[PDB]
């Protein structure tokens, strides 16, 4: 199992998905087109801003 | 392909591949009957000769 | 100010180069749901109006 | 470029924390497994393995 | 069945059932023609006898 973790903006959360492109899915973190796994995202405004 | 992301492109073109294969199978199915119809007449012509 | 529902306004956009990645910074929306076209390749198409 | 995470921003601009879990389901010696208990091995009889 | 829940299992296996039915139908369709081809020769052999 491989676990990756980072912090992004709420706008770009939809860009962490296979076949997606954008500002964050092009130059920062790109998922493979045949991904087999899970993605978890939660709000952290009270401790990261 | 130019208007839909591959996640949905592989669903859209999957509805064309099956239809075109169904279109293609009927052609050979009818040719396989026309061939036997022609073969009967060819055998009759050979006997007459 | 935004117009009421019973008197919704319509604005025509034409004769300009449209970049759809800039409107992400213009409003704090989250979904941006599209029906007839994937939002990924909206920048790769030419419309008439 | 750097973010500007502040409490003033609303939803869609607030920071989000993301964790991605990646598996792979192939035929190979497995190490990580779920919490299930093994049983004895029976042979030469029709069983569910 | 072991990796996908029933709501999507009945969608995944529904794409295999139709394919296997289509694979099975062509077999009998071609056998129904080979049988007639054989029957013609059987009739000819009976006449020759
Ligand atoms: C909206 O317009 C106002 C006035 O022109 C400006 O102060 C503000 O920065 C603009 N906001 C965005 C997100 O463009």
């Amino acid at each position: 199992v491989y676990a990756d973790s980072f912090v992004i903006r709420g706008n770009e959360v939809s860009q962490i998905a296979p076949g997606q492109t954008g500002n964050i899915a092009d130059y920062n973190y790109k998922l493979p087109d045949d991904f087999t796994g899970c993605v978890i995202a939660w709000n952290s405004n009270k401790l990261d801003s | 392909l130019s208007r839909l992301d591959p996640p949905e492109a592989e669903v859209q073109i999957d509805r064309l591949i099956t239809g075109r294969l169904q279109s293609l199978q009927t052609y050979v199915t009818q040719q396989l009957i026309r061939a036997a119809e022609i073969r009967a007449s060819a055998n009759l012509a050979a006997t007459k000769m | 100010r935004f117009a009421s529902v019973y008197a919704w306004n319509r604005k025509r956009i034409s004769n300009c180069v449209a970049d759809y990645s800039v409107l992400y910074n213009f409003a704090p929306f989250f979904a941006f749901k599209c029906y007839g076209v994937s939002p990924t390749k909206l920048n790769d198409l030419c419309f008439t109006n | 470029r750097s973010y500007g995470f502040r409490p003033t921003y609303g939803v869609g601009h607030q920071p989000y924390r993301v964790v991605v879990l990646s598996f792979e389901l192939l035929h190979a010696p497995a190490t990580v497994c779920g919490p299930k208990k093994s049983t004895n091995l029976v042979k030469n009889k029709c069983v569910n393995f």
